[PDB]
This record gives C-alpha cells, structure tokens and sequence, in this order.
C-alpha cells in the first residue's frame, strides 16, 4: 500500500536524541581510598587528545 | 597516684613525685577525619618510629632565672625520624605529651609554672619608646630545641599577663610537692593540616613564679628537663627535603 523506504523511514524525527544526562551535583564529588595498581592492559594515565 | 609511667614508642618515663596529668582541653590527640580532611593524597602514619620521647635540652635553674619557652611543632623539625618526615613532608598534624622534669631536694624550695600557650605569638619592645615598628627575629620566634628566654615574662614577651596563663593546659612544678609535669596536648589549629615548617600550632611555657631558695652548701645545679613525644603523626604532600 505504501513503499517501505517511507515507512522505515525516519524524516520528522523532532525529539533530539542526547548522548548525555545532567546529574545532581549539590557538592564537589568525593575522593575514595585508592590503593597500589601493578598491571598491564589498564592505563588510566594514557590518553589521546 | 604521685607515681607515674608513659610508655610510647621504644621510650618509658618514671616518676614518683607526679600531681596527677592534664589533658589539654578535656580532648585526646586523634587522627583526622574523612570528613574534617581535604588533601586527597594517602597520610604515612609512621607511628613508633616518630611517636616517641624525645628529650631536649636541659636549662639551668638560678635564683635569678626569668624563664624560657619553646615553639613546639618547632623544637623537633630537626631531630629523628619526626625531624625527616617533618621537611619531606608538606602537611603535617599531630598531637603531644610534654613531660617537664625538675628535681631538688627536701631542702630546697621554688614554683614553675608549666602551661600551654597555643598560636604564642611574640611581640618586640618597640624600640623601649614604643614608636618604631620592630619585629621579633627567626631566631626568636622559632628558637628550636634550645628554647629562648624570656626578657619580660610579666607580659610574656607578647603584651599579655602572665598571671591569667592559667587559663591554658597548665600544671605547676612545686617542689616541696612533685618534680615533673605531664601536659597532653592535642591537635589544634583551624586546619587539618599544616607545615611543621612555617607553622608553630602552640608554645611551651616553663616559668619561675616563686624564686628557687636553698642555703649553701646544698647542691646549687638544678636543671630542668623537657621531653616530649608526638601523638597521632600524620604527614601528606611528599616531596625533597626542605629545612624552612
Ligand atoms: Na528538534
């Protein structure tokens, strides 16, 4: 009855699809205990700008 | 209860003249909380390595002695492994247990007045006239472990009586009565933490306020001891070595 590239399509989409969320954050996050990390294939200090 | 025993660390003190200990402030030195914390970096607690008793110089006690008084996170920045940790170290927090000695005779008599002055901060004479605008030197305001003596002790060098210095952790040193004083002191200040360096959290007062007397011939040194021991050492923020 209808071509199916215009069901399956998605022009009109109105809502804006957002990758993140806004939290509470009444006060500056905590610090918890962290203790010594010898380890290979985690490298929190490594990134990539 | 005249006698006594402080065992901390790898140190033990006697006493069999004691009047008792005063814990400054009603309050027992303690680490600091979670919530009263805010370097994030992990504290070292080297505890017995550093909470010990270190024992200091020795002054002399004459008929004309005005008194002495030392800054105290000061008088150890320099000795032992509170010393190293002290200047490795940027933040530092702890408590004490001072012990002051002085022993004569049945013979002899005197009145010291040992008390706790916090944040003892020195004033100059301004010149005698009181017009120019002086200030104590480094070698005055921090004396290390020799102590300083006092020039006015009346006014205790800072323009204050010291007739109401009893009003601070104190004890007295009467020695038809005991010879020694025990003050526990702990941390106080409006930070958590801070330099042992730049910072002197209170100071030691040990005062003549009824003249030592005896008649010749009974031994004439009478020396006056201080040892002290930190409580609860904590120290963060590492880095090299500094002295000041
Ligand atoms: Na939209």
């Amino acid at each position: 009855d209808r071509v199916a590239d215009v069901i399956e399509s998605s022009i009109g989409d109105s809502v804006s699809r957002a990758l993140t969320q806004a939290l509470p954050a009444p006060t500056g996050q905590n610090t918890q205990v962290s203790s010594h990390r010898l380890d290979t294939g985690e490298v929190p200090a490594l990134q990539a700008a | 209860d005249r006698v006594a025993q402080l065992t901390i660390g790898n140190s033990t003190i006697t006493t069999q003249e004691a009047a008792n200990i005063i814990v400054g402030y009603g309050e027992w030195p303690s680490y600091c909380s979670d919530d009263d914390a805010t370097a994030v970096d992990k504290p070292t607690r080297p505890d017995v390595s550093v909470n010990r008793f270190y024992t200091l110089d020795t002054k002399l006690w004459e008929k004309s002695s005005k008194g002495w008084y030392w800054k105290f996170p000061d008088v150890l920045t320099e000795t032992g492994v509170f010393g190293q940790n002290a200047q490795f170290h940027y933040l530092y927090r702890s408590g004490f247990c001072i012990h002051v000695q002085c022993n004569a005779s049945k013979f002899h008599q005197g009145a010291l007045l040992v008390a706790i002055l916090p944040e003892y901060v020195i004033g100059t004479v301004a010149g005698g006239t009181g017009t120019e605008d002086s200030h104590p030197p480094y070698k005055q305001t921090q004396p290390g472990a020799d102590g300083f003596e006092l020039q006015h002790p009346y006014v205790l060098d800072a323009g204050i009586p010291i007739s109401q210095l009893t009003v601070c952790p104190h004890q007295w040193i009467n020695l038809r009565t005991n010879n020694c004083a025990t003050i526990i002191v702990p941390y106080m200040n409006t930070l958590p933490f801070d330099s042992a360096l730049n910072h002197c959290n209170f100071g030691l007062l040990v005062v003549p306020i009824s003249p030592l007397d005896f008649d010749q011939g009974a031994t004439p040194v009478i020396p006056i001891t201080i040892t002290l021991a930190p409580m609860c050492s904590e120290f963060a923020g590492l880095r090299q070595a500094v002295t000041q």
